């Protein structure tokens, strides 16, 4: 099951829709959205190709199935309580099983005004030589800082291929302003190595954050840079020092 | 509620077992069972219709006549860590959702020595390190921001550790006091 897009930002009263693909050829599709306290709520879902029925929460919503494949799901006049995450499922009711494939979900963002949206600014800060002496290990640290929305993607890669083990990011982003409502973010990440890898001058070391913002579609005449999904990096190379 | 969670939220050392409990208030015809990571995808676990069925280290029982699944974790992994979901078909034939365990596994820290680290930018805002201390440590904490912890796990020396972060753009931040 298949989801597209999979990060959206839109304006109250905006329309949106979000599409779902499946190749299983089953005779069920589903639309959810995920909020905290409420695990998944049906939306509206679909018994066969070419109709569509209102699930247990379908204010604000309209469903299509144009196909087998296909299931739509279809915000005429955004509103932010639709700010969630939508998950898309598939079913087959031919056979005995109950069973659901989900979709990966699609994260919707839903803004009074699209001046909210910001990337971060990304830093890289090197090993302490107090820990490198200490553990004979090096903890470099990565700060993505002043986005909005919460989500992004962090990765450390090093010699040009994108590591996995070494590292963590934080739970959840922090609130600058916690006070403030719109309030931009904070993400840390680790990377922790061997001091002889550090100390290695050919190795580099990079911080990559993906930020999902704006579409190409969307119109933007503001003074700064139009804050589009976009990739921002910091890098150092090691050094003996 | 229709589908019931226990417990909200669980803690768990890596190598320990723990069992998830979910209830039901009428009668199911199946249960299925999900864990969503920090990527936020919903992976099936198990189907059930009745009985019991094993998944690697993970196993499940269903029980219709009285309203109950359990989910058991054996030899928890870092991996494990997430949300965890029950969601039970209903006679009238709709998959309802409990509202999620919440899932952390801590680490086993061998050699717990916390310490405090200043780093530079490798730019020309200064940053503090919190690292090396045992799971059993909460980390607390307005122009100074202080991270929750995470594990990272440096497989090629088999070893983990915990660490958080604090940071400020104010002249009268130091490392000495942060955490």
């Amino acid at each position: 099951v298949t989801q597209s897009p999979r990060n959206k930002v839109a304006v109250t009263g905006g329309k949106v829709t979000l599409s779902c693909n499946q190749t299983n050829n089953h005779n069920n599709m589903y639309w959810y959205r995920q909020d905290t306290g409420h695990g998944l709520r049906l939306i509206h879902y679909s018994y066969g190709a070419g109709s569509t029925e209102k699930g247990d929460i379908p204010d604000g919503y309209k469903a299509s199935r144009p196909s087998q494949e296909n299931f739509s799901l279809i915000l005429e006049l955004a509103t932010p309580s639709q700010t969630s995450v939508y998950f898309c499922a598939s079913g087959d009711p031919q056979g005995v099983s109950y069973e659901q494939y989900f979709g990966p979900g699609t994260r919707l963002t839903v803004l009074e005004d699209l001046k909210n949206v910001f990337p971060p600014e990304v830093a890289v800060f090197e090993p302490s030589e107090a820990e490198i002496s200490h553990t004979q290990k090096a903890t470099l640290v990565c700060l993505a800082t002043g986005f909005y929305p919460d989500h992004v993607e962090l990765s450390w890669w090093v010699n040009g291929k994108e590591v996995h083990s070494g590292v963590c990011t934080d739970p959840q982003p922090l609130k600058e302003q916690p006070a403030l409502n719109d309030s931009r973010y904070a993400l840390s990440s680790r990377l922790r190595v061997s001091a002889t890898f550090w100390q290695n001058p050919r190795n580099h070391f990079r911080c990559q954050v993906q930020f999902y913002g704006l579409s190409e579609n969307d119109e933007w005449t503001q003074d700064r840079a139009k804050p589009v999904t976009q990739i921002v990096s910091a890098e150092a190379w090691g050094r003996a020092d | 509620m229709p589908v019931e969670q226990n417990p909200p939220a669980l803690s768990l050392y890596e190598g320990a077992d723990s069992g998830l409990r979910c209830n039901f208030s009428t009668t199911m015809k199946s249960v299925q069972w999900f864990q969503q990571n920090h990527r936020g995808r919903l992976i099936t676990l198990f189907y059930l219709a009745q009985g019991t069925k094993e998944n690697g280290r993970l196993k499940s029982t269903f029980n219709s006549k009285e309203r109950y699944s359990t989910l058991h974790i054996k030899d928890a992994q870092l991996e494990d860590s997430g949300t965890y979901f029950c969601a039970a078909v209903n006679m009238g034939y709709k998959l309802t959702f409990g509202t999620g365990t919440s899932l952390l596994v801590d680490p086993n820290i061998q050699n717990p020595d916390p310490a405090v680290y200043q780093l530079r930018d490798s730019k020309s805002k200064s940053v503090c390190l919190f690292t090396d201390f045992d799971s059993q440590t909460n980390v607390s904490q307005s122009d100074v921001y202080i991270t929750d912890k995470c594990v990272l796990d440096m497989r090629s020396m088999d070893f983990k550790s915990n660490s958080a972060v604090a940071w400020s753009n104010k002249s009268d931040f130091a490392c000495a006091n942060a955490f």
